[PDB]
């Protein structure tokens, strides 16, 4: 047999990226995983070549970031690639998850793939927050102390946990050194979790945008889907090069370039935009312990989604009502992210409460009802008794 | 190289903290701080040792809070902007006698007196070397060696000629409790204090070491037993081969 | 790593000339009984590495009785090396029964593979 | 009477790991207190509490 | 190696699908074909077919949520003017 | 079938550490790999819990290290575990390599395993060097500048690559930040190389200390060899706890505790003790171009060992002269490590040259001659013609 | 999955070894046996046998290299002494 199938490392690389049989009818939404792998490698590479110059004290964090921005050769490129590739990483990840919960790939043969993906989502939210609190600006320090003061709402244990997590009594030098060590460390756990994602996928094969069996006529990975991935990689690189070179600061807040002063509060303590829907879910209900546990339930309520879907057809491709309600849910998520950026004000508190109720009711209430209705409608429209 | 440029090897003295179970003599740490304050504080810095490590070891909390008031430290400036000075509290470090390196070199004929906070840990021999270097000044250099002027002879120093004159004389300090102050008593006390400054974790480290080696030795013996137990089904299997009948 | 035809050629030339024989075989006998593979109950042709294609074909061409006795000697050597003992004095392989039994199969298998290797690198006169 | 000890301690795994954890609790606190009392009785005349009582007296 | 549990996808040759007979599949090498065959016809007509079939499911929820957000935002901008301060106190408590 | 053979990750941990068929005859030398895995994860854990407190400037490196030694709770335990578990990692690794080139595990079906192990050895020497040069004592800074100053011996590009590696003009703040970033980064390449090591082992099985085949009588890994590994793990933890708690600084040099001053040279710039045979090989010959490539060839002369040994019997268990010359080579390696610690003096230069000639001639001249002699000796002692 | 190349070790059931027949293997459960059976006899007798069989190969090269190192170290300590300076400059230049 061939050397790419005989040698042990090359047999793995062959069976994963060369002749892995992919289904014949997958469209451009299935390239988001290759895009996420490329952008993860981009984040890791630019992070290493920035951490060769970043010093993680409390007197040198923001000064070292603006030393990277001004004096090291092509350092503006590295910092804007990191700070914009994180946003593009989370947007392609949101597209990956929305494709996964639209086309019904949480269903019966890949629930462990869906659970490992949810673990990856938690870990990358965590390391993205730690990286945003490495830079030590005005959004950075106060966002850190806001959500750790949130984390201190545990009744018996909370102050002890939060003064173990801070390394002191407020967000200071031990917290920033701790957050730099953890922001380095967690993406090398995400690399192992992505290897686990690929294994849990590869044991069953990818789904198709129809629900029906891909096992009839499949297509090898090498000469076709590598070039589809090449098309979407060059498009993603073009949009990323635009957002890095022509408007770098149009995504981040224009207050993180004020050095972190723990006396003044900037009157708007919103985090970076990918944490804005979960921040709105947090600020929805007025109590604090219930707020953090409903934020954690908003994160890991994607795990009830395999067990709550009662549709006998895989995916929302040949459904109508669930298409409509899925796009209701997506634009509700976008509205929730919009509400998380405004102050707690006059229609915004009620809009946040109603939006988080629609978010929590799409998974628990709306989808088994409309899936049961669609199953019964398909049966009574098909048979004539 | 030759033995003079190697330095004479310091002997093996019988310290009160050489052993897997013995600790520091804390009365010697107290007397060694008195010797450091009255003798070595004119040249040598000690700036990795805070005042708060000194309580519960050699002095009490009131005594260290009364000793910290005698030094002035930089406080952040007041309403006008001009800088102020403050008496020291328990969180600040022990101050050095010289404001920078250049005054330290100018007041000692060029030779920088090294920081004493890690000086028995950063020397070959350790406390034996420090004690024998302190007590090892002869009254005359040997016949034949020639030194630059201002440089004194000490055989345990690597090179032969140290730039620190012999300072430990008899009855230089008088102790607070009544022990006689010789040159060897003062030298032993100040190097026990320097060993406390270089390793403050000595007592806690040796106690946790006693715990850990007792637990790990008993665990090693029990795991040897359970390995022999789990492998007794393999160490005593028997093979019997009768030759098979041909086809 | 070294072909058995070369070992057999050098060994035959050492053996059948009487000046080198009476000087080379006593130190060879002392090296063999100092090696100590007979105290575990092994002939020598069990010790050879079985992960070449030549040795694999030379084992699959072995007769059915010597294969079973070979497997028993290998397993017994494994067990008495496991218990960190030696076999007793009755169960030591004596020097007269340390006969080369695998060596004709090894020689003819390497001769066949060698002849294939130089038949497919042959050139007619041009 | 070894069937008594086997039935009440080693039969099911729950009572086994329960008494292992309870023994870990008891053994560790009494072991650390015993070893620190021995370590502070081996050095009498050298510790800080003794020299503080000495300079007080 | 260890033969693990069976799944719903094998490899090439035994893919676990149903047995098929009589499905002939004709193809032509791309060096014999013209790429970009019908990109303007399928850029004007087929793209309009796909947009015509799948735009109500996207634009009705986007219209609902955008009208809700615009009405809420202009109500807030009304309330924090001067012509809504009595309404500001009434909505507060 | 069982859930440990059906589920994906349980199938991998089953096939690797539960029912991996190990050969039945392996002694306590086969446990050094399990010991190396445990000690690698020990180094990684204590390194992360030290990098939470370590600040990587140049006027804060040594003072931050001796702030770990004095101010953080139970941090002397952490630094002594790191600085002594590195030495124990290297000694257990030397025992692993000595077993692998004594029992003939460089032979024909696992040259992939031997080459990947040599790659891990190179990466481990690299990261131990970087970790020794990020603490910034007096031996640290001067050892770094001596190693890179002999790395500037390449004729055309030497000063270019050495001022690219320094990040400046001598060993300073950018070199120390760079070295801390690389001292994180290289162990997480070592972990993936250890995964590749385990794959290349598992596709052919371990050897046994006889050379004969192991496919007849084998034993699963779980209830036997886990407990063998547990015995030697508790023994290694006992020796490591001794060397950490009762005499920590008896392994390191007593000049790394002087703060790094680039005006005083400490009169002998001996590195850490496990890089001493390669330092003696490097200082054997007078010029530094041939010296640095002779050190590089001394490291990658373990690769010539599969293609060089001509004996038909695997391993030196049943041989005489090969045992004798192997232990000659091992005590020559110990003598080379001894010569690496002494000055450039009158018997020492000649003894270093003769010792590295014997080290280089064991792999190229000594082993094929004695293996050929033992092959023909076996044949003429066995065959009576 | 893809069936990769042939190896010299299978799994449980087909190990790739030669076929064996007539090798009966007896064993007793350790709960019926005694652990620490004869550990003093095998501690002072079998360990002495293994040490006697394997000490010349270890203690001849260690003796050679230690005598070489001691001779070199004492020659260096003689040459950097008082009675060896003319031999020092003679062996240098
Ligand atoms: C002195 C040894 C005294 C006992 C004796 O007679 O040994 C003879 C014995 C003669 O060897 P042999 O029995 O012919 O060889 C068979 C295998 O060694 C058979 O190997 P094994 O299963 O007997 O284990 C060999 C060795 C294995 O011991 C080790 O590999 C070292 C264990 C330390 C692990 C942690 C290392 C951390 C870094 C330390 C620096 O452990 C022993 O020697 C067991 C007897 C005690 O010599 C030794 O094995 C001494 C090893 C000392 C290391
Ligand atoms: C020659 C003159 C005599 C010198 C003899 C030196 C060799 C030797 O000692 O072998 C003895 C003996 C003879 O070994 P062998 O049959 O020649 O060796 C065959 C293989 O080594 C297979 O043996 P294995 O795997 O059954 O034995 C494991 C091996 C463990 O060996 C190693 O892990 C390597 C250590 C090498 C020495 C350290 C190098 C660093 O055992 C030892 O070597 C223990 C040495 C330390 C004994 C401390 C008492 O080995 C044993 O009997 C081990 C059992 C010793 C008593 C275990 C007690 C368990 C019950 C404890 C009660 C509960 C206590 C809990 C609270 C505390
Ligand atoms: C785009 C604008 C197209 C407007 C609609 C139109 O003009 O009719 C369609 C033609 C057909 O163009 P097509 O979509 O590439 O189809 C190829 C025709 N075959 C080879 C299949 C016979 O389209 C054309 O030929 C228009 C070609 C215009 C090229 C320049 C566009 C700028
Ligand atoms: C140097 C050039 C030598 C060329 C020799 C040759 O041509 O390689 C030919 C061989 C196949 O040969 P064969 O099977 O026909 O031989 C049969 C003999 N019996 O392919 C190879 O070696 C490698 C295959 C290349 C394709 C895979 C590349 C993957 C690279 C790793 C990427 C990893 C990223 C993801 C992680
Ligand atoms: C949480 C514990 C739940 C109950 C445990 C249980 O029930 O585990 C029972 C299962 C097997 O069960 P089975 O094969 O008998 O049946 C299953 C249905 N036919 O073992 C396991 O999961 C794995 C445990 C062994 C492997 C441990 C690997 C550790 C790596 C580190
Ligand atoms: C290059 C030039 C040649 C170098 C190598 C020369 C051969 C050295 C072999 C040493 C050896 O093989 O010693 C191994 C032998 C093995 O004895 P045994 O267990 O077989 O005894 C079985 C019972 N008679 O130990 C001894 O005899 C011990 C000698 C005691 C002397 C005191
Ligand atoms: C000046 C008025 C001094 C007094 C009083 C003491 N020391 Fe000193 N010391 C001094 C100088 C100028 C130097 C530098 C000499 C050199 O060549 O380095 C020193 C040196 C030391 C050393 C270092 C020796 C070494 O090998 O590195 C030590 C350990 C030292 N000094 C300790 C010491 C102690 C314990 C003293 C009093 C109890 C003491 N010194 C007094 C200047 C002066
Ligand atoms: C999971 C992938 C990663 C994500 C999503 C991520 C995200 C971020 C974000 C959003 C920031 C803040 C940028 C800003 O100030 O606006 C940041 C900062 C930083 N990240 Fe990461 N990061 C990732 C991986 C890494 C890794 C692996 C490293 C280390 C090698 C790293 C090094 C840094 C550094 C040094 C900063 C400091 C501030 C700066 O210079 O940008 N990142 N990260
Ligand atoms: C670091 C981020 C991630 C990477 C690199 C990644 C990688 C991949 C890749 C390469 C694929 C195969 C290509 C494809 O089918 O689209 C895939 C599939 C999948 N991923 Fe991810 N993924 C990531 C995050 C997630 C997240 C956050 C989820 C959801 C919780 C998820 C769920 C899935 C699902 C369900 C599939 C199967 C899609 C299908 O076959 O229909 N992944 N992933
Ligand atoms: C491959 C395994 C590793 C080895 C062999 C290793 C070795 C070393 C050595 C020898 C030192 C110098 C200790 C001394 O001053 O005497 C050191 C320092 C250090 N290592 Fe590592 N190391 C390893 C992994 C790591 C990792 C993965 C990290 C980071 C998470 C780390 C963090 C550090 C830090 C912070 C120091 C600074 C000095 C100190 O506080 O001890 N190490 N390393
Ligand atoms: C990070 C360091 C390393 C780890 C964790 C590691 C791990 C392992 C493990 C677990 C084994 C199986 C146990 C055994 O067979 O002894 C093994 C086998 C082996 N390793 Fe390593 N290893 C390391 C470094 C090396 C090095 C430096 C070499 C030499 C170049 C090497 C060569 C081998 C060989 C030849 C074997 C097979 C031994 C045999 O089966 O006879 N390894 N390794």
């Amino acid at each position: 047999m061939a050397f790419r199938k005989s040698n042990v490392y090359l047999s793995l690389v062959n069976s994963y990226i060369i002749d892995s049989p992919q289904p014949s009818s997958i469209n451009y939404w299935w390239n988001m995983g290759s895009l996420l792998g490329l952008c993860l490698v981009i984040q890791i590479v630019t992070g290493i070549f920035m951490a060769m110059h970043y010093s993680s004290n409390i007197e040198l964090a923001f000064s070292s970031v603006e030393h990277i921005m001004r004096d090291v050769h092509n350092g503006y490129i590295l910092r804007y690639l990191h700070a914009n590739g994180a946003s593009f990483f989370f947007m392609v990840m949101f597209m990956h998850m929305a494709k996964g919960l639209y086309y019904g790939s949480y269903r019966s043969p890949r629930v462990t793939l869906w659970n490992v993906g949810v673990i990856i989502f938690i870990l990358t939210i965590a390391t993205a927050f730690l990286g945003y609190c490495c830079v030590y600006g005005q959004m950075s320090h106060w966002g850190a102390t806001v959500i750790t003061n949130l984390f201190s709402a545990i009744p018996f244990v909370g102050n002890d946990i939060v003064s173990w997590l801070w390394g002191g009594f407020s967000v200071s030098n031990p917290t920033i050194q701790r957050f730099f060590a953890l922001h380095y460390l967690v993406p090398f756990i995400i690399a192992a979790m992505v290897i686990m994602h690929l294994m849990a996928l590869h044991i069953h094969g990818s789904s198709n945008p129809l629900g029906i069996t891909g096992n009839l006529d499949r297509i090898p990975m090498h000469s076709y889907f590598i070039f589809k991935d090449l098309v979407t990689v060059f498009l993603f690189m073009l949009i990323l090069a635009l957002f890095v070179f022509y408007s770098p600061n149009t995504l981040g807040h224009p207050d993180n370039y004020i050095p972190g002063n723990p006396l003044v509060t900037p009157a708007s303590i919103v985090p970076e935009w990918y944490l804005l829907p979960f921040y709105a879910i947090l600020r929805s209900i007025p109590d604090k312990l219930l707020g953090v546990i409903t934020m954690f339930a908003a994160i890991l309520v994607l795990l009830v989604l395999p067990f709550t879907d009662r549709s006998v057809v895989r995916g929302n491709t040949f459904k109508v009502l669930s298409k409509f309600f899925f796009f209701i849910f997506v634009f509700n998520f976008v509205l929730l992210g919009q509400i998380g950026a405004c102050h707690v004000e006059v229609p915004y508190v009620l809009m946040g409460q109603i939006a988080t109720f629609i978010y929590f009711a799409y998974f628990l209430i709306i989808v088994p009802v409309i899936s049961t209705i669609e199953n019964v409608l398909f049966y009574i429209g098909r048979v004539n008794k | 190289m030759t033995a003079a440029e190697h330095g004479l090897h310091a002997p093996a003295y019988a310290w009160s903290h050489n052993g897997p179970f013995e600790t520091f003599d804390h009365a010697s740490i107290r007397r060694g701080y008195q010797v450091y304050r009255e003798v070595c504080a004119a040249c040598h810095s000690l700036d990795r040792v805070a005042w708060r490590t000194l309580v519960g070891v050699s002095h009490t909390n009131e005594e260290v809070r009364n000793m910290a008031e005698e030094f002035e430290y930089d406080d952040e400036p007041d309403e006008q902007g001009n800088p102020k000075k403050r008496p020291g509290k328990l969180s600040d470090y022990i101050p050095g006698p010289y404001p920078n390196e250049q005054a330290a070199r100018a007041a000692n004929q060029g030779a920088l007196p090294p920081d004493l906070s890690l000086i028995v840990k950063a020397r070959h021999g350790g406390c034996d070397y420090i004690f024998s270097l302190l007590t090892g000044y002869p009254d005359e250099p040997p016949a034949g060696v020639a030194l630059p002027p201002g440089s004194n002879y000490n055989p345990y120093f690597p090179g032969g000629s140290i730039a620190m004159a012999r300072v430990l004389f008899d009855d230089m300090v008088e102790y607070e409790d009544g022990t006689p102050a010789t040159t060897s008593q003062m030298a032993k006390d100040v190097t026990t204090f320097l060993n406390w400054c270089a390793e403050p974790e000595h007592d806690e480290r040796k106690r946790l070491g006693l715990k850990t080696v007792i637990i790990l030795s008993s665990l090693y013996l029990l795991s040897i037993w359970v390995k022999k137990f789990k492998w007794a089904g393999i160490k005593t299997r028997k093979f019997v081969f009768n030759p098979p009948k041909p086809r | 790593p070294q072909s058995f035809t070369s070992i057999a050629r050098i060994g035959d030339y050492i053996l059948k000339s009487p000046v080198l024989s009476k000087l080379c075989v006593p130190v060879a006998n002392q090296f063999i009984n100092l090696a100590g593979y007979k105290k575990l109950g092994l002939k020598f042709d069990d010790l050879i590495a079985e992960e070449n294609p030549i040795m694999q074909t030379a084992l699959r061409r072995l007769p059915e009785d010597e294969s079973y006795a070979r497997a028993y000697r290998i397993i017994r050597a494994h067990q008495t090396e496991l218990t960190h003992h030696l076999l007793p004095r009755n169960e030591w392989i004596k020097a007269q029964e340390d006969v080369p039994y695998l060596l004709p199969y090894i020689l003819e298998a390497e001769a066949a593979a060698k002849e294939k290797d130089e038949l497919d690198n042959i050139e007619v006169s041009k | 009477s070894f069937s008594s000890l086997y039935k009440t301690f080693f039969k099911r795994n729950a009572v086994f790991v329960g008494t292992i954890f309870a023994g870990a609790f008891v053994f560790q606190t009494v072991f650390d207190t015993a070893i620190t009392s021995w370590y502070e009785n081996h050095n009498k005349g050298k510790l800080w509490k003794d020299v503080k009582a000495r300079i007080a007296a | 190696g260890p033969p693990s549990g069976k799944t719903y996808m094998g490899w090439w040759g035994h893919m676990g699908g149903p047995k098929q007979k009589g499905i002939t599949s004709y193809a032509v090498s791309p060096y014999a074909q013209k790429p970009l065959q019908g990109i303007f016809h399928n850029a004007v007509f087929n793209s309009f077919r796909r947009f015509k079939s799948q735009f109500l499911y996207v634009l009705i929820p986007a219209g609902i949520y955008w009208y809700w957000w615009k009405n809420g935002n202009e109500y807030n901008e009304f309330l924090y003017s001067k012509a809504g301060r009595e309404e500001l106190e009434r909505v507060n408590v």
